[PDB]
């Protein structure tokens, strides 16, 4: 939680990176823990509810990933704003995976799916990573203006993708 | 028949273009500044597989203890592919 730039934000950035890269790992050795049977079904919910949290979840976190775009390359005092709301989404989304995850066992979509959200939580590790840098800061971060619009693109490509598996698992799942 | 698919690697986050070769007999990847094999795995080892949009889960049986997961833009044609190879075999 270091700020080597020299706005507000670059703070909670990083602070929320080390959170987000903690929930990188469990998912990432969760898609090798759910195969084995190594995994415990879900943490406290059922399978439509599944459907239910994590979708809710995932629309409100498109909702300000753009918002925050645009504060990131700009707004710095609300940037941070944009990302306290981006990081606690993907908590339970990562909790509800995981539930998915184990949970799950009907249709092959329950590997795609943590797959889905494992490198969706990816492409937003390295959306902190450009708007550390680039955060209210145009200057510093040239070349990260431009690395900002790959990060976002990133994020929305894993979006879409993931209400494909949502609203089928309806039937796909339950 | 070569597909355009690309390749995560573990400890960061981004799409790399790579280059696969599939034959009638097993699935090889080649990499395209190389221009050699790395791993590859046989068809009869095959299990189960996700046909999504974008992405495309594969699951192997006894040859593959981690996961296989590539970006591919055209996931019904080679689903469709792997099936009607197995076809052949059986009869």
């Amino acid at each position: 939680g270091i700020d080597p730039f020299t706005a507000p934000g670059q703070l909670e950035c990083e602070t929320a990176i080390a959170a987000l890269n903690s929930c990188l790992r469990d998912l990432d050795q969760a898609s090798l823990a759910a195969v084995s049977q190594q995994l415990a079904p879900r943490e406290g919910i059922s399978q439509e509810a599944l459907h239910t949290q994590m979708l809710t979840a995932v629309q409100e976190i498109s909702h300000l990933i753009e918002p925050l775009a645009s504060a990131a390359r700009a707004e710095a005092s609300q940037l941070g704003h944009k990302v306290s709301q981006m990081a606690q989404y993907f908590e339970p989304l990562t909790l509800a995976a995981v539930g998915a995850a184990s949970k799950t066992l009907s249709h092959p979509q329950q590997m795609a799916l943590l797959d889905q959200t494992k490198t969706l939580a990816e492409s937003a590790l390295q959306l902190l990573y450009t708007a550390k840098e680039a955060g209210g800061n145009p200057k510093q971060a040239a070349h990260t203006q431009e690395a900002l619009e790959e990060a976002v693109q990133m994020m929305t490509e894993a979006v879409e993708d993931l209400t494909t598996t949502l609203n089928e698992a309806a039937s796909a799942a339950g | 028949s070569f597909f355009l698919v690309k390749e995560k690697m573990k400890g960061k986050n981004k799409l790399v273009p790579r280059l696969l070769g599939i034959t009638k007999e097993s699935v090889m990847r080649v990499d395209e500044k190389t221009k050699e094999v790395i791993q590859e795995w046989s068809l009869t080892n095959i299990k189960r597989w996700a046909a999504s949009p974008k992405s495309f889960t594969l699951d192997f049986g006894d040859y593959q203890d981690g996961y296989y997961s590539v970006q591919t833009t055209e996931g019904e044609q080679i689903a469709q592919l792997i099936a009607g190879y197995i076809d052949i075999i059986l009869k």
